[PDB]
């Protein structure tokens, strides 16, 4: 059974950094791209980026380029996404998603539970 | 960049059709257009992939096609478990979102 | 356009060794089988010999089987007939013609499509 | 099977041509479990290559095969008595090593493929 | 009328996947096992044949990837294991004259090493790079460990095995053939109207590098842009140059190799010291040649992204050191060069560059688990001249400005490097048996 | 041997049927000492299987073999000029991939075994 | 291919002689990557040896082959109806295991080599 298990919800102040993990199981980790997509409450889906869990290469959206870092650990089969310098609108449900294959398809077969990160003063 | 109606509506037994419209030109970039269904509270699931293919285990009711810039889904056989948010995707772009209300 | 032109025809004595040569133009010589057919001055047509498109298979009537020799050169486009031990019954106009057989990879050509001017031979 | 192998190696070619089955039957059968296996595989390929030659020539299934290639005196001017009655196959192979591939080409190209095409054309008459 | 005729030797083929063998003219890639090559290998042009080619589904790339990894493991198997080196190291800063570029990159570490006698130990000292040493504890105890000691066993590379890539040829077994697309403007995928059959591929050097393709093949006429899906930002863009860009990489430090006996017949090779000054390793490229090459790459990218779109080059957005830098092996040393000055330009439709390079002596090639390699030091000064023959680029997705496209270096999956040489080769299987109608009937 | 291999791949079937020996001669020849050996073994099996087909048909030892199976227009309605003079073997194999096993069964079952039994009965007259 | 294999093992020899192609087609295809390879190699050798027998006899390329060796009543006195109509091949092979190598020698030595030499001499008349 393919599963993605994300860390629990977090409360942060502006200016802090937040690091969200995603533990994967049930498939070959290096064989599928991992994508990070955020959804603010009441709004639609916003794609944040992808990481190649084999080569470790990353690709960030222009809205997040310079603030977001994505990393992976193949020993414990976990993908990480870190946002620095959070702002008020950055509150959202951050999902990790597994591509159906090695970066060719963007129809995400499996999703995590979603980590709710709220930013407030 | 993939505009979608704000809301759609149907009656149990009939069919609904959601449309996704792309600002960009055709340029043969619409071969890979997928659809997602987001039941409130959970993570999206994939109903259509590559315009008119279905993941194994998805009912035949969901079926989309394409016409030039536009590309649409057809939920034929609307039940009461269809109150979700439907999103069109072309690679990284996501649709704006349509809330399908059952009547 | 297909122009067949025989030469080497004339007069000879019994026991003679007469060589005719038919020159072909206007078509692919190596793609067609060739035949020699003879007509006595007072009789009808008689088939004499047949050679295939590659010049490897030769056929003759029994009456000339051990005396006549059909041959071909596909570079020079020349069909030839060497008759040895010519008999009084061999007096005739000899014609070269295209057809009479074909290879397995072609349609049947069991007929003589194109013909020559003819060449008189008096034994 | 081995018994009698290469016994006519020193015999005349005529006498040594009546023992062809004895040589024919002796051509076919931890890193030492791989190398020996390679040797077995090697033997098979050699056998098949020779059989392949016999098949591209009109000699499949035969140990003595007559052909339509004329002998050339350049290859050898010796009489038949000086080849079959007064000569061995090793001496003959040493002289005709120099010409083997010309004979093999003539065997392969002109005679068998022209004969095969002529049978293809005779069979449709 | 017509009858079935059987033909054997028919020049027909099918798509296939098989195990292609090796041909080559104390080496990592074995070379002794690989069959010797044959002079003047035959190349036959197939006239009037159009053959479909897919580089992005070519099993020659997967076979080459597996073969290179297996050859690397086989080369490492008989070499000295350095498991005893996982001891506490006492590291201080080098006391020679060190340039600011290198102030803190190299540490002088002392430790208690084993000897040939199990009841004796020796006090020794070795120079280690900062990218290979980890603080044991956050406190300033000055006690350090090797980077791999917690996650993987480390094996020393045999000093007698050269790391120079040599050309290798992939050859089809009997019953199979390699088809070579000879079209000089071939975009990688699709019909190829100019096809030849070869016994083996050309000489392909299995050069391991990221972001820049080194010592590869050049495009015959124009820069070639190849991508499995140019609209998919998750796939890499392989750029093949039509002219090479010369890159000169050096490790300026003069280096010594100190041999320490760690077992009855096992030697560990430490850097020891540096004679003369300490200077940073670096790579030089011509500024004008690189700028014209980027102009050509932009000219070719506009054919896919628009004549009026701005093309921007920027440095890698993230990943490990192997993919954020230009990693490569030259001279026996592993360089990780900062290409932030190669990709630092905006191109609107209207001297030399020095790249600092860091060195590691502990390398984890590819991404294997529980196996690392110590690279022994090379004596003397390393000077390296290579040809840049291509790029591996990734296009930035999620852009909010549709008038500009941004491309960044990528890499780390060597199948994209070896697919840059095998793109023109396809493996097929021969189907010599066929049937056809003729007028010939069996008697 | 390799020289000329697959050269007539783009030629017409008639022109490409005169080079059958060129393809025929190119069918026959540390984990890398095992995998390559497996490839060699694989080649042998493929060769033997094709030869086995030729032997269960009346085509052993031949590169061009005529049979008693009538051609069926369902398999192909094209003329001989549109197959041998205006067509290549790759195009022909792409069309007739669909029908190959019916022709192979007819070749195997009716014609060769009935002919072989009829020779078994003629030989005892 | 496998389908129908050995189905006529319990059938009469006459009935079981019409299924020869079914058995013929089923003769041809980490230490476990070597042992299996050895098995594959073994199969090839067995096949080739049997084919070699058929080639040293005048039986190359045939599944039913008639010869010039007279049957000897010492080998078997049974009628034809008691062999082909009332008997299976396993029973026949059990009885004639005792005599197989005499028949094989007569097949190899007298008939094929004398016939082959006689064709060698008829072809030069
Ligand atoms: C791209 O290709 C170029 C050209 O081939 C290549 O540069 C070459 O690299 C090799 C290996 O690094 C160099 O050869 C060395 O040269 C030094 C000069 O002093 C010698 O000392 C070396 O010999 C010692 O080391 C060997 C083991 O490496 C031992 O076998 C030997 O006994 C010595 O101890 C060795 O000859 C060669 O000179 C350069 N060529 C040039 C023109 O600079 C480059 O590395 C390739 N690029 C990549 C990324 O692979
Ligand atoms: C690294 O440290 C060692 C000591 O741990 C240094 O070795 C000493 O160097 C001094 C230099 O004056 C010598 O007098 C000592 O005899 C050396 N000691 C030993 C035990 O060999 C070494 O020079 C240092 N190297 C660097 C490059 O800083
Ligand atoms: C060897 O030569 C002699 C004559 O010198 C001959 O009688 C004998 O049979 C030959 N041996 C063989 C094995 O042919
Ligand atoms: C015999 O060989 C010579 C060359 O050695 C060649 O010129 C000659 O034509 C050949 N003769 C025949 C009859 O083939
Ligand atoms: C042929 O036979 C004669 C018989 O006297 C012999 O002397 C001669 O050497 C032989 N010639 C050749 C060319 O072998
Ligand atoms: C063939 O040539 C070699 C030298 O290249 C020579 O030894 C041999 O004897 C030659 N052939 C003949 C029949 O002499
Ligand atoms: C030693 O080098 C480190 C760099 O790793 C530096 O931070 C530290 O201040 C240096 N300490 C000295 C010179 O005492
Ligand atoms: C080596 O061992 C001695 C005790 O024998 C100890 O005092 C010293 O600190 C050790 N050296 C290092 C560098 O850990
Ligand atoms: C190659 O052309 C094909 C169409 O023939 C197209 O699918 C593919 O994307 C092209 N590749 C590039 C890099 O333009
Ligand atoms: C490095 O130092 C050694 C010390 O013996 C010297 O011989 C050698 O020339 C030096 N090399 C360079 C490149 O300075
Ligand atoms: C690289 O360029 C700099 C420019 O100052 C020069 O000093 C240096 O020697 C060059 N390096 C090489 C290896 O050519
Ligand atoms: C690289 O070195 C060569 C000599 O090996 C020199 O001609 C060339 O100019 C150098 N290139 C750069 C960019 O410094
Ligand atoms: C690079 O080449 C471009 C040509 O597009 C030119 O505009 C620019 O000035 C060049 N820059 C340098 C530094 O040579
Ligand atoms: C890329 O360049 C930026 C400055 O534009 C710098 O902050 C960043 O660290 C660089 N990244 C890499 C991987 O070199
Ligand atoms: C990148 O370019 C900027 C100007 O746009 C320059 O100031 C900076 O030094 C460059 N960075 C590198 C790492 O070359
Ligand atoms: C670089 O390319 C040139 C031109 O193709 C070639 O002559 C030279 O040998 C190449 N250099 C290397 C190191 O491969
Ligand atoms: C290719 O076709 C041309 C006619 O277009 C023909 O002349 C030529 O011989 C053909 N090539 C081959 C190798 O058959
Ligand atoms: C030809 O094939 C059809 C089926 O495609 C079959 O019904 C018909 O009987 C066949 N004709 C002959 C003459 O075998
Ligand atoms: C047969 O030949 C004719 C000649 O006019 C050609 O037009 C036709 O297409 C051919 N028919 C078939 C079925 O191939
Ligand atoms: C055989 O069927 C396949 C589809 O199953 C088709 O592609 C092929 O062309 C068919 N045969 C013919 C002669 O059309
Ligand atoms: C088995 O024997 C019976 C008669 O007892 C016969 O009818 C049947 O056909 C035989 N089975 C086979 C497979 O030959
Ligand atoms: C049959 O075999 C016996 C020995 O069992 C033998 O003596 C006899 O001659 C043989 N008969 C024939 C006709 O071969
Ligand atoms: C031959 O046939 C008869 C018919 O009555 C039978 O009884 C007898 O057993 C058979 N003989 C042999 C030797 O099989
Ligand atoms: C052959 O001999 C064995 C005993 O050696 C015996 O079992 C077998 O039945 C004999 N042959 C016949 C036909 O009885």
């Amino acid at each position: 059974q393919v599963q993605l298990v994300q860390s629990g919800a977090e409360v942060k102040k502006p200016g802090a950094s937040v690091k969200v993990s995603c533990k994967a199981s049930g498939y070959t980790f290096t064989g599928h791209y991992m994508h990070w997509v955020r959804q603010a409450p009441g709004q639609g889906l916003e794609w944040m980026g992808w990481i190649n869990p084999y080569s470790s290469g990353t690709n960030y959206a222009q809205n997040f380029q310079g603030r977001v870092t994505m990393t992976r650990d193949t020993s414990i089969t976990t993908a990480y996404m870190e946002l620095s310098r959070l702002r008020s609108d950055d509150t959202a449900v951050y999902y990790c998603a597994r591509a159906p294959d090695y970066g060719d398809r963007w129809d995400f077969d499996y999703w995590g539970q979603g980590t709710l990160v709220t930013v407030s003063s | 960049a993939l505009t979608q109606p704000p809301s759609a509506s149907g009656s149990p037994g009939q069919s609904v059709t959601i449309s996704c419209t792309g600002t960009s030109s055709d340029v043969g970039g619409y071969n890979y257009v997928s659809w997602y269904q987001q039941h409130p509270g959970k993570a999206p699931k994939v109903i259509i992939y590559e315009v008119s293919k279905r993941p194994s285990g998805v009912p035949d009711r969901f079926s989309g096609s394409k016409s030039g810039n536009t590309a649409s889904l057809t939920v034929s056989g609307l039940q009461a478990d269809d109150e979700a948010d439907y999103y069109c995707s072309s690679y990284e772009v996501f649709g704006t979102g349509t809330k399908v209300t059952v009547l | 356009e297909v122009q067949l032109v025989e030469t080497g025809g004339g007069l000879v004595q019994p026991g003679g060794s007469l060589k005719l040569s038919c020159r072909a133009s206007g078509y692919t010589f190596s793609s067609f089988a060739m035949s020699w057919v003879r007509q006595a001055p007072g009789k009808g047509l008689e088939w004499v010999s047949l050679i295939n498109d590659r010049g490897g298979l030769t056929f003759y009537v029994d009456s000339v089987k051990g005396r006549f020799t059909i041959s071909r050169d596909n570079s020079k486009n020349t069909l030839s007939l060497q008759m040895h031990s010519l008999r009084d019954g061999d007096t005739a106009v000899y014609y070269c013609a295209t057809g009479g057989m074909s290879s397995a990879l072609q349609s049947s050509k069991y007929y003589f499509d194109f013909w020559g001017q003819g060449a008189l031979v008096t034994v | 099977v081995f018994l009698g192998f290469l016994g006519a190696a020193g015999s005349t070619m005529g006498a040594a041509s009546m023992t062809l089955t004895v040589q024919a039957r002796n051509l076919l059968s931890t890193v030492w479990g791989i190398k020996q296996l390679q040797a077995r595989v090697l033997a098979v390929e050699r056998y098949l290559r020779d059989q392949q030659l016999l098949g591209i020539w009109g000699c499949s299934g035969k140990l003595i095969c007559c052909t339509n290639v004329p002998w050339n005196s350049s290859w050898s001017n010796r009489n038949l008595s000086e080849i079959w009655d007064n000569m061995t196959w090793l001496q003959w192979d040493k002289e005709i090593s120099n010409y083997t591939q010309i004979i093999y080409g003539l065997l392969e190209e002109s005679q068998n493929q022209q004969e095969k095409n002529e049978q293809d054309l005779l069979a449709l008459d | 009328n017509l009858w079935v005729t059987v033909y054997y030797g028919v020049p027909v083929w099918k798509d296939a996947e098989t195990t292609l063998f090796c041909a080559s003219d104390h080496n990592v890639w074995a070379t002794h096992a690989c069959v010797p090559t044959d002079p003047n290998p035959q190349e036959i042009h197939l006239e009037n044949v159009t053959e479909e080619f897919n580089m992005w589904k070519n099993n020659m790339v997967e076979q080459m990837h597996t073969d290179i990894i297996s050859l690397w493991d086989q080369s490492l198997k008989p070499c000295v294991k350095l498991t005893p080196l996982c001891v506490t190291l006492q590291c201080t800063n080098v006391t020679n004259n060190i340039t600011d570029d290198m102030r803190g990159e190299l540490k002088n570490c002392s430790f208690n090493m084993t000897t040939e006698l199990r009841d004796k130990r020796q006090k020794v000292h070795a120079l280690f790079y900062k990218l290979d040493i980890v603080p044991i504890n956050e406190n300033q105890n000055t006690s350090y460990r090797l980077i791999n000691c917690n996650t993987a066993a480390i094996t020393q590379a045999c000093p007698k095995v050269s790391f120079e890539p040599i050309p290798i040829h992939y050859c089809a077994p009997a019953g199979f053939a390699i088809l070579k697309c000879k079209d000089k403007k071939f975009n990688g995928t699709g019909p190829c109207p100019s096809v030849s059959t070869v016994q083996c591929t050309h000489g392909i050097k299995p050069v391991v590098s990221t972001q820049l393709l080194l010592n590869g093949s050049l495009a015959e006429e124009e820069v070639m842009i190849r991508s499995k899906d140019i609209r998919n930002n998750a796939k890499n863009i392989l750029v093949q140059f039509n002219t090479p860009v010369q890159i000169n990489c050096t490790r300026p430090n003069n280096n010594t190799r100190k041999s320490i006996r760690i077992g009855p017949g096992q030697w560990f090779y430490a850097t020891g010291d540096i004679i003369g000054d300490i200077r940073q390793a670096h790579c030089n490229v011509s500024k004008a040649t690189w700028n014209e090459t980027l102009g050509k790459v932009v000219k070719q990218l506009r054919k896919h992204f628009g004549n009026n779109t701005i093309i921007r080059f920027a440095n890698s957005s993230g990943g490990d050191l192997e993919v954020t830098t230009h990693s490569f092996n030259c001279g026996g040393e592993f360089f990780y060069c900062d290409t932030s000055g190669l990709f630092n330009s905006t191109w609107i439709s209207n001297d030399s560059i020095t790249l600092p390079c860091r060195i590691k002596q502990i390398i984890n090639m590819w991404q294997r688990i529980g196996q690392a390699m110590y690279a022994p030091p090379i004596q003397g000064v390393i000077r390296c001249v290579s040809n840049i023959t291509g790029l591996i680029l990734t296009r930035d997705g999620g852009s909010t400005d549709s008038t500009t496209e941004t491309f960044r270096p990528s890499g780390g999956d060597m199948r994209d490097n070896w697919r840059s040489e095998l793109y023109k080769y396809k493996v097929v299987k021969i189907e010599p048996l066929g049937v056809a109608p003729t007028r010939c009937k069996r008697r």
